[PDB]
């Protein structure tokens, strides 16, 4: 079912200008950028039983909830091919469920990008419906149906 | 995640939370048993997978004539009797490196020239 | 050696009579509608014989039967077989 | 043209092969090998084609164009060529190889189906066999094509029957 | 030197020897032989005995039965000009010796006078020596039974399924008892949930069971209640966390059961709990054995399937090449007849009944078999008469006598 | 093809009852992890248990066959890299016949067990028109290898050319590859035998576009001759 699209007038031989739009079309989903999803038992929203995660938390508190954690490591290599920024990503996840699910996230400089979050009477069960609802109904950059695209 | 099953009524182990003491517990939904957590890691959904594998040599992989022989030299034994193949990962994208084998030691040594493998 | 069609009609006729004779004699009220369906069947299987209601209305010897329709049905038949190409 | 292949053989067994837009390393491997052998046939022939004097009947039928193409010259006097099934040269029906007369994981040309002899010298058991698989192909997409072809042909026709240029020059 | 090398030419001589004893028709023959010698007997002995028994069976060479005459010892050439049927008498020692139909014999086989005869000997028979037999002679014409290729049996194969479907992968096994009724019930081990979606559950289908079932329930139904023990039937190496992980979601499925009682229950009280026991004996992976005390051997297989099944969902083994010759069987002469002889021999047995069931107090219409076999080899419409084309159209043709080669 | 044939259907038990008495550990008492190198044994599609060190269980059956104790028809395969023993009896298996090479030649490399003496001892029986085909079979010098058991073996095209050492070449002949291997389990009697009646008649089929031979093998059927002499 392909469909060839040509650039705007001038913007032609602009090599880079290419991907710039590629990623502006080729449907991108969280699921495409994730490397795993993990559910942890962290009850202290002021420290993660996880080492590698420390530095993060510390940052989101200087500047109620649930004890059930859901951690999502992401692929760096997959965040450039189709340009993207932690901010954007989560930022979306957040405005996806809105005011009723706390979210956080490392910085574009950490050797490991991540996304922690908890809910807010059976927490695990509901924290899996939101495991899928987070992979297949969530869009990032692009148009639906249009998988792969090339130059 | 190397999960576990109980004793006596040997089944599956489902996690539950110790509210008062703030800790992780597994259990039996058939019996009554309950054991303490082993780690805080309750689940992992690996999407992207990096697989570069070799095939379990039954050790008689010297008797199977269907394979080719090479005159290279292992890193240790220095013999000259080999019998290579390829990554039994029937995946399309897979690479085309060779996994030889010494008939006088049983050592798996690649011919790669970027990555390094001990497995 | 007569033609299939001539036979159905026969059966249709047979069936018909056995029905009438049941409304001018000992009419067991709802034992009739048990042969009214037979009429309907023949009177129907005569024009068409390739239905979803399985019973192929076979004719002794396993021979299917040639529904009028069966004759016009394209290629090798009346419309496309005798007229568009002779 | 075999070494120019062999080279790209180890140069890919030593993981030194640029994936290439060609997607998949392996996929990108073939596209180089094939392209290398074909390049050889066509050209292996371009040699005979020019060495066949202007008094060679075959050439004459070709020149006049009554019958024959230069290809037919190659495949007869120079070299047949690489056979094929759905594109991908002879596959591995025989668990990691072509014929039981071969060593597992042999990606060399003489096994993925390359007939080196000219129809004049005559194929070898293996050549012959692959060659077959290769030809027998057409004879098939002709057995099925034929099934649907017909139907299309008719429909078109049955659709535009009544269409004729009337007297106003309308249609 | 009676122990040196062997050049090219040398190979030939060996081939000469190949045909000397074999001859270009080997196949066609042997199959018949087999059917006659052994097979023939085995069929007669199975669901034979009634509420009357059947002993050994005799195979007389060709003969002919005509009114105003004795009984001529028949041959080929004659049956061909007279439009006969190079058949032979079937006698079986019944027990309260007996004529039971005619078996169209194959030329040059063991029962054809031609087998033993010699050159000259032949010419006197008018039968061209160069003729190689291997065929039949029905209602005159030379009929041939054609090699029927098919998908081998009692083997496990895994298949990937179309993108647009709830089922991911599947492992199939065609089960057919080598001898006896020959039931053809397939065993389906599915794999719901494609690649990605949560809850990739492994279910399988059993004969006479309208729904599908989680390999677990079955496993516990087989007398294997403790999971992880089940996982011991599925995973042969605990250092294979990938596959292990794969089953987790599955065990979770059967958790609503926990003992061999319920296990057989959810396979439909008291009434249904029985139905299932049988099915899992006579219909479940029916090959291997339908007896009883083998719940273990069965399970281990169901597992061997599932294992294989996943090995593909985990790109370790490609799918199964449906077109690998070693998995294609060629049903020749014998086998084919065999089939016929059974289904037929039963209509006889269930008609021998109709004589006793009326005896308020010589009943064997041997014609049934005799005629049947003709009809088949006659036309080619195997599966039989009545109101059904039921058969495979195209078996048994008229030998080609265009040239010797052909 | 010409040489090809077909299974007729042997019996299992004489191999089943044979096995469990030479290693096979019945499946009733099997314990996974306890035996990882478990090369589970299969026969006519059934799991009759497992067996440890199979190397020998194999060459025991092979020589059991090559004597005539196990019907030369029946096929048994060892899928080492998967630890499985495939044994078949099934009726309907197409199978050809090959020369065995067993290197058991204490006087040199690998070599065809059959020798020039076996042959002259054959052409001797030719001249008398006691050393049949059934002899080269019961004297294990050739075997019946099907499609399945063909997977796990190597084969030489020519008995000669593909054997000696490399210590010039005709500028006219064709160009055959080489003998880069010393594993040859079997050898091909003659290649020609890959053909069928039809083709067998075509002269030099190895000199024509594959399709030409495919047609010619559909006409020699429309030709005339002497379909018999009676
Ligand atoms: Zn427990
Ligand atoms: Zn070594």
């Amino acid at each position: 079912p392909s469909l060839t699209v040509y650039l705007e007038p001038g913007h032609a031989a602009d090599q880079e200008q290419a991907k710039l739009i590629r990623s502006a079309i080729e449907h991108t989903t969280l699921k495409s950028v994730t490397i795993a999803s993990e559910i942890y038992y962290d009850p202290d929203p002021r420290s993660t039983v996880i080492p590698e995660d420390e530095e993060i938390i510390q940052l989101h508190f200087s500047l109620q909830q649930s004890p059930w954690l859901l951690r999502l490591e992401l692929d760096r290599a997959a965040m450039n091919d189709k340009d993207l920024t932690m901010g954007q990503v989560g930022e979306r996840i957040k405005q996806t469920f809105k005011n009723d699910l706390f979210v956080i996230w490392s910085e574009d400089n950490d050797e490991k990008l991540i996304i922690r979050c908890r809910v807010v009477a059976e927490e695990d069960h509901m924290l899996k419906k939101i495991e899928n609802t987070m992979l297949e109904n969530i869009t990032l950059r692009g148009v639906e149906n249009i998988e792969r695209v090339v130059m | 995640t190397t999960f576990r099953f109980c004793r006596d009524c040997n089944n599956m182990l489902y996690p539950r939370e110790d509210k008062e003491n703030n800790r992780l517990l597994f259990e039996c939904r058939t019996c009554s048993y309950v054991e303490e957590a082993g780690s805080p890691l309750v689940y992992r959904h690996e999407l992207i997978t990096n697989i570069g594998e070799t095939a379990g040599v039954v050790q008689d992989i010297g008797s199977d004539p269907t394979l080719p022989r090479s005159d290279r030299e292992c890193p240790k034994c220095h013999s000259r009797e080999n019998v290579f193949f390829q990554s039994q990962q029937r995946r399309k994208d897979t690479s085309m490196v060779l996994f030889f084998v010494c008939l006088s030691c049983s050592h798996i040594f690649t011919s790669d020239q970027k990555n390094k493998r001990t497995q | 050696g007569e033609d299939d069609l001539t036979f159905k009609l026969a059966d249709i006729l047979k069936a018909n009579i056995s029905l009438e004779t049941l409304e001018h004699n000992g009419a067991p009220h709802h034992a009739i509608e048990e042969a009214e369906s037979l009429l309907q069947f023949h009177v129907a299987t005569y024009m068409d014989n390739d239905i979803a209601g399985q019973p192929q209305a076979l004719q002794k010897s396993g021979r299917p039967v040639k529904s009028i329709r069966a004759r016009l049905k394209g290629k090798e038949g009346r419309i496309r077989g005798n007229l568009m190409g002779k | 043209a075999k070494k120019k292949v062999l080279d790209v053989t180890k140069e890919a067994q030593a993981n030194l092969l640029t994936a290439k837009h060609g997607m998949t390393l392996r996929e990108s491997f073939e596209d180089n090998v094939v392209r290398f052998l074909n390049e050889a046939r066509d050209k292996a022939g371009r040699l005979a084609e020019v060495n066949l004097k202007d008094l060679n009947n075959v050439k004459q039928m070709v020149m006049a164009g009554s019958k024959g193409s230069f290809i037919n010259i190659a495949q007869m006097s120079a070299c047949v060529g690489q056979q094929s099934v759905e594109g991908k040269r002879i596959a591995f029906g025989f668990v990691d190889r072509t014929l039981p007369h071969f060593s597992k994981d042999d990606y060399s040309p003489e096994s993925k189906g390359f007939v080196e002899n000219s129809y004049l010298r005559g194929l070898t058991p293996q050549e012959f066999f692959f060659h077959a698989m290769g030809g027998r192909e057409g004879l098939i997409d002709t057995a099925v094509k034929t099934a649907e072809t017909g139907y299309i042909q008719r429909r078109l026709v049955k659709a535009l029957e009544d269409i004729m240029v009337h007297y106003d020059n309308t249609t | 030197d009676e122990s040196a090398p062997i050049t090219a030419e040398d190979s030939w001589a060996v081939i000469s020897a190949f045909f000397r004893e074999k001859g270009l028709v080997s196949q066609q023959l042997d199959s018949f032989n087999q059917f006659v010698d052994y097979t023939l007997q085995d069929i007669i002995c199975e669901d034979s005995t009634l509420i009357i028994s059947f002993g050994k069976i005799y195979v007389t060479k060709p003969m002919v039965n005509e009114s105003d005459g004795v009984t001529h010892a028949l041959y080929p050439q004659e049956a061909r000009l007279r439009n006969l049927t190079y058949s032979s008498g079937l006698f079986v020692d019944v027990k309260k010796k007996v004529f039971i139909g005619r078996l169209p014999i194959m030329l040059r086989s063991k029962n054809c006078y031609l087998s033993e005869a010699t050159e000259s000997d032949l010419y006197k028979l008018k039968e061209c020596p160069f003729d190689m037999g291997g065929y039949f002679i029905i209602n005159g014409s030379e009929k041939v039974l054609i090699a029927q290729e098919r998908s081998a049996g009692n083997i496990v194969q895994v298949f990937k399924k179309a993108a647009p479907s709830p089922i991911s992968h599947v492992a199939e096994i065609r089960s057919a008892l080598e001898k006896g009724s020959r039931f053809i019930s397939t065993l389906q081990v599915k794999l719901y949930g494609r690649e990605g979606s949560s809850a990739r559950t492994i279910k399988a289908t059993l004969p006479y069971i309208k729904q599908d079932i989680p390999i677990v329930i079955i496993f516990r139904a087989l007398g294997i209640i403790p999971d992880g023990e089940i996982l011991e039937h599925i995973c042969y190496d605990v250092n294979d966390w990938q596959m292990l992980e794969m089953l987790k979601p599955c065990v979770e499925d059967g958790f609503v059961i926990q003992d061999r009682e319920t296990a057989l229950d959810f396979i439909g009280k008291e009434k249904r709990i029985q139905y299932a026991k049988d099915i899992l004996q006579k219909e479940f992976l029916p090959h291997i054995t339908q007896l009883e005390g083998f719940e273990s051997r069965k399970a281990f297989f169901l597992g061997y399937m599932i294992n294989r099944l996943l090995l593909c969902a985990l790109d370790r083994k490609d799918q199964d090449d449906r077109d690998h010759f070693g998995k294609k069987r060629l049903d020749l002469a014998g086998p084919l007849l065999a089939q016929l002889f059974k289904t037929l021999f039963k209509k006889l047995t269930k008609d021998i009944f109709r004589y006793m069931q009326r005896t308020v107090e010589l009943a064997i219409n041997a014609k049934t078999i005799t005629s049947g076999l003709k009809y088949a080899l006659a036309t080619g419409n195997w599966g039989e008469q009545k109101k059904a084309m039921s058969s495979r159209a195209g078996v048994s043709q008229v030998l080609n006598r265009y040239t010797y080669s052909s | 093809s010409l040489m090809s044939c077909i299974s007729v259907g042997t019996d299992p038990m004489p191999i089943i009852t044979f096995l469990s008495e030479w290693g096979m550990e019945p499946l009733e008492d099997y314990v996974p992890h306890q035996s990882p190198d478990a090369t589970r044994v299969f026969v006519n599609g059934v799991w009759h248990g497992v067996h440890r060190n199979p190397a020998r269980l194999m060459e025991t059956l092979r020589t059991l066959r090559r004597k005539g104790d196990i019907n030369p028809e029946v096929s048994m395969i060892r899928d080492i890299r998967e630890k499985e023993l495939k044994i078949f009896t099934d009726a309907g298996r197409v199978y050809r016949p090959l020369f065995i090479v067993e290197d058991d030649e204490s006087l040199g490399h690998k070599e065809l067990k059959v020798r020039k003496g076996h042959i002259a001892k054959l052409m001797a029986t030719e001249y008398q028109d006691e050393y049949t085909w059934s002899s080269l079979l019961n004297e294990g010098l050739v075997e019946y290898i099907d499609a399945e058991e063909e997977e796990s073996i190597l084969i030489a095209m020519q008995p000669e050319d593909l054997e000696p050492a490399e210590a010039d070449v005709d500028p006219a002949k064709r160009i055959r590859v080489s003998h880069h291997a010393t594993t040859f389990t079997h050898c091909e009697i003659h290649p020609s035998m890959i053909l069928g009646v039809a083709a067998s008649i075509i002269p030099f089929p190895d000199h024509n576009q594959s399709p030409r031979n495919t047609y010619q093998s559909a006409m020699g059927k429309q030709a005339m001759g002497v379909f018999l002499t009676n």
